[PDB]
């Protein structure tokens, strides 16, 4: 009834959807197998065989076999259908020319059937997810390309995705900026909706918060696929308010062009706090609208409050959380934009946040999952747009893309975009 | 699958890479033998890239030997490690270049490096997806500079698109195992200035410096410089042959180190470095690998990093490491060294993480600078051309061999041209 597809392109991606599949497959007790010695909403996300082995309804792409290998070879190489893996002979080195046009092309065509496929396979497909990271070469130009098609494809149907945001002082690539605006701007006039996420500001929340050694991705993605796991289960499950895709896209979009939510979990508090701390409702949010619990490095005091969703896991009694959201309403430290009336959308779900087995977080009865959108983000988009602009300025690494079959022009369009999107995100902060 | 050519020039280049292959063949478990010992998946998994499969199941690596004084392949041969190789892959000529570079290069090499490049062709044919290829040569040598300059034009000719990058010894400063090296090095670099995608500079007096320093040395020969540029460029390769985490393949590197087609010479660095006993009082962490990787004295180039300005900074990590910690050391790191990098160049810092250390060591990393302290090293060999080159000294030799003295000149404004366009990125 009810489904969805899953992307994963690029490394990030790819791990990021396995432990997300991990996760799902913990919460529907399903095993790697594809065997689970009321959850049908687990048919939302998986298909079924004559054996009644349950598989995963998504696409993992990378152009270089690499970690799709290494998944492969690893534990839920007997979950995933072989054919859903597609892996080609080489990267995009970082160059959103390669995938967005040179290499992915001559692959995307087999995972748009893929896609066309597993979407013959569902009955009331609601919608897709994107995983991919923000500048990394796959990932960027391969999503641009393969969100364009399956936005011409599809038409309706609900398109959100999941991009690692470019951290303003933390680099893993000098090349970042230039696929980060071509992404943006092929992104942005396709997809309805994508979630900023900046790994410096996790290091901030777990080092400063949960309070662990100095991490790796592992821990990091796991906290993301909480999230994920959290919306989905928004979905996933019957609460006193059940929330659809295409509800996030009615709440949280004023225009067509700005769709930027901020994700912020809470609680997050070490094993050992978890004793010591009491999680009212109230304290929760409080503790969401912090502006250190973000999992993006941007700071929300600067800007103004337009859409807010709180979505609401495990026990939770919704008289206290309209109390809770009027509490912060008295807040004037928290300011919203004077042309909304408001900006909350609450939903409810009585499944808690289940913990991952060996995980360092706080086992809870209950959670809170926030989606917001800011001008702050705006504001990161100029620096992000200032380091594009020097870069672009000295001509840096151009010859690259340019002889992949780039051109000025486009960097300047794109450019263009950005300031269009600049002053949008202005006009709509007065 | 990704597939890697390695092509050994004549003398240091077969030295060094035997040493290399060496370490190669510990790394993936591989006895000299050719049969496969190894306890890993991870070994056998790409082990193709620098790997063929024969029907005996013994591992042919995939290289291809070219010198012209045959004793020194005879010496590879008569090593434990040559008989890994297949006879084929030893190409030679009878009579050596004698530090000649247009004799070598316009007469000695060429039908050589026909049947070198045949051979490179069935190799080719031998790959299911080919990355590129990757030369081991000297700077000043004959058979090297000429014979690998020819070979890799012709290399770049039939394959314009692959990946062509080379480790070469750089011409010491402050000594000299031969007379006539500013002409070869000069020759060599201008065809490597315009053929090549890459390339990496290392000094041996640095080297006898660096080991004797921080390792404290006695009696060290070529052997264990080459032991250490070898662990670099086995280093550099970790991230194609094992998983882990920001998988930078070769060309990727390359884009993310190159900011413009003509610089693109890297200066490579090698960490942690500890003499026995002083390990001791040692702890491996991030912090101490980044502090030593970016130490001016650890640079295996001869010259300062201290006057220039870095336009690019790639640093890989072997081992179980946190990507946090990393992070910190390179912001904090690019905090305080401040104005030692380029302005207008934000994040000059490229990241990649493999998950398996160096056999006996629990962690490691290798440095790949950019800077125009290299344009201080072609200032050097540039003043020593021009003062060679003045009174004509050794050129009835290359005139000897038909090379015109246009050729020369043309190299020099090529080499200021190219110190010229460091001066101009500053
Ligand atoms: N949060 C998180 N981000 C990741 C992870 N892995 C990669 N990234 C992001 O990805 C960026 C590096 O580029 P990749 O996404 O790995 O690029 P790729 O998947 O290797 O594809 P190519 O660009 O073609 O090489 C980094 O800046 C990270 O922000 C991960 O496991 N967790
Ligand atoms: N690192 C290293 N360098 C070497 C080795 N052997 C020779 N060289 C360098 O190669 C140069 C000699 O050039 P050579 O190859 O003999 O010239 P050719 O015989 O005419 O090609 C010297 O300047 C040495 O510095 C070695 O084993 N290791
Ligand atoms: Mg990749």
């Amino acid at each position: 009834m009810r489904e969805c597809i899953s992307i994963h392109v690029g490394q990030a991606g790819v791990q990021i959807g396995n432990a997300c599949w991990e996760l799902y497959c913990l919460e529907h007790g399903i095993q790697p197998d594809g065997q689970m010695p009321g959850d049908d909403s687990f048919n939302t996300f998986f298909s079924e065989t004559g054996a009644g082995k349950h598989v995963p309804r998504a696409v993992f792409v990378d152009l270089e076999p690499t970690v799709i290998d290494e998944v492969r070879t690893g534990t839920y190489r007997q979950l995933f259908h072989p054919e859903q893996l597609i892996t080609g002979k080489e990267d995009a080195a970082n160059n959103y020319a390669r995938g967005h046009y040179t290499i992915g092309k001559e692959i995307i065509d087999l995972v748009l059937d893929r896609i066309r496929k597993l979407a013959d396979q569902c009955t009331g497909l609601q919608g897709f997810l994107v995983f991919h990271s923000f500048g990394g070469g796959t990932g960027s130009g391969f999503t641009s390309l393969l969100m364009e098609r399956l936005s011409v494809d599809y038409g309706k149907k609900s398109k959100l995705e999941f991009s690692i945001y470019p951290a303003p002082q933390v680099s893993t690539a000098v090349v970042e900026p230039y696929n980060s605006i071509l992404t943006t701007h092929t992104t942005l006039e396709h997809s309805d909706c994508a979630f900023m996420v900046d790994n410096e500001a996790i290091y901030d929340i777990c080092r400063r918060n949960l309070d662990i050694e100095r991490p790796t991705y592992t821990n990091l993605n796991r906290l993301i696929s909480q999230i994920v796991s959290s919306i989905t289960a928004s979905l996933r499950f019957d609460g006193a308010l059940n929330v659809d895709l295409t509800e996030f896209q009615t709440n949280l979009v004023p225009y067509p062009r700005i769709h930027f939510p901020l994700a912020t979990y809470a609680p997050v508090i070490s094993a050992e706090k978890a004793y010591h701390e009491q999680l009212s409702v109230a304290e929760i949010t409080n503790a969401c609208f912090e502006p250190a619990n973000q999992m993006v490095k941007c700071d929300p005091r600067h800007g103004k409050y337009m859409a807010c969703c709180l979505l609401y896991r495990g026990d939770v009694v919704p008289k206290d959380v309209n109390a809770a959201i009027a509490t912060i309403k008295t807040k004037r430290s928290i300011q919203f934009v004077d042309w909304c009336p408001t900006g909350f959308k609450v939903g409810i779900n009585y499944q808690p946040p289940t913990v991952v087995p060996g995980g360092d977080l706080a086992k809870v009865q209950r959670a809170v999952c926030m989606l917001s959108n800011t001008t702050a983000i705006a504001e990161a988009w100029a620096r992000l747009d200032h380091k594009f602009d020097l870069m672009y300025a000295k001509r840096a690494f151009v010859h690259w893309y340019v002889g992949e079959g780039m051109e000025e022009g486009e960097f300047s369009e794109a450019r263009e975009d950005m300031a269009a999107l600049e002053k949008d995100y202005e006009e709509v902060g007065v | 699958m990704r597939e890697i050519v390695h092509i050994q020039a004549g003398q240091c280049g077969n030295q060094i890479g035997a040493k290399f292959w060496e370490v190669i063949s510990d790394e993936h478990g591989i006895d000299p033998s050719g049969n496969y010992v190894g306890d890993s998946d991870l070994q056998l998994e790409r082990i193709s890239v620098y790997y063929n499969e024969a029907s005996s199941h013994k591992y042919v690596p995939r290289a291809i030997l070219v010198d012209l004084e045959p004793g020194t392949m005879d010496s590879v041969r008569s090593g434990a490690f040559g008989h890994l190789f297949r006879p084929d892959n030893f190409i030679f000529g009878q009579s050596g270049a004698g530090n000649n570079w247009a004799k070598g290069h316009y007469t000695e090499g060429a039908e050589l490096v026909d049947s070198v490049l045949d051979v490179v062709r069935k190799e080719c044919e031998n790959c299911d997806c080919l990355q590129g290829f990757q030369l081991t040569h000297s700077l000043g040598g004959g058979t090297g500079s000429g014979m690998g300059t020819l070979l890799i034009s012709k290399v770049r000719e039939e394959y314009p698109d692959r990946i062509m990058n080379t480790f070469s010894v750089v011409p010491s400063p402050k000594v000299s195992d031969t007379v006539v090296e500013p002409y070869n090095a000069t020759l060599s670099i201008h065809q490597l200035v315009e053929n090549t995608d890459e390339t990496y500079c290392i000094d041996n007096e640095a080297l006898y410096d660096i080991c004797f320093r921080t390792l404290k040395l006695a009696t060290p020969t070529y052997g264990d410089l080459n032991h250490l540029v070898s662990a670099t460029m086995s280093g550099v390769t970790t991230s194609l042959r094992f998983p882990g985490q920001l998988n930078a393949d070769l060309r990727k590197l390359a884009v993310n180190m190159v900011p413009f087609p003509r610089l693109h010479f890297f200066m490579p660095g090698f960490a942690p470095l500890t003499a026995r006993g002083s390990q001791q009082y040692r702890a491996l962490t991030v912090p101490e690998l980044t502090q030593q990787m970016f130490d001016a004295k650890n640079m295996m180039a001869a010259c300062d990093p201290r006057h220039g300005r870095y336009l690019t900074v790639a640093t890989v990590f072997r081992g179980r490491m946190s990507m946090k910690e990393v992070d910190e050391q390179m912001l904090a790191i690019q905090s305080k060294n401040s104005s030692y990098f380029v302005e207008w160049i934000p994040n000059n810092v490229k990241v990649a993480v493999c998950d398996i250390p160096p056999r006996g060591l629990k962690m490691s990393s290798t440095f790949i600078g950019n800077s125009t302290a290299i344009q201080e090293l072609f200032k050097r060999i540039s003043e020593q051309f021009t003062a060679m080159f003045r009174r004509k000294a050794f050129l009835h030799w290359y005139t000897g061999e038909g090379m015109d003295e246009m050729e020369f000149t043309e190299a020099e404004s090529n080499m200021n041209d190219l110190v010229s366009e460091y001066q101009q990125y500053q």
